[PDB]
């Protein structure tokens, strides 16, 4: 459960950083 | 009347803005912020200089 939430936060980080570039 | 409709729209917006003014500020507007106060990795999304 916690690992999946961390994964989701990582995905949000990744997509925002993609939007920056 | 159309003026009355404008008045309902405005009053809705005044209620929203009053609630926002009363509401506690977001972490970014608190001045000093430590990692505990703000959401974890909150700075990752946001653009800071």
């Amino acid at each position: 459960t916690l690992a999946n939430n961390v994964e989701s936060k990582l995905r949000d980080d990744l997509e925002r950083l993609k939007k920056i570039r | 009347s159309s003026f009355e409709k404008q008045q309902i729209e405005i009053r809705k917006q005044i209620e929203q803005l009053e609630n926002e003014a009363v509401a506690e500020k977001k972490w970014s507007l608190k001045g000093e912020v430590k990692a505990k106060d703000r959401p974890e990795d909150a700075l990752l999304t946001e653009e800071l200089e």
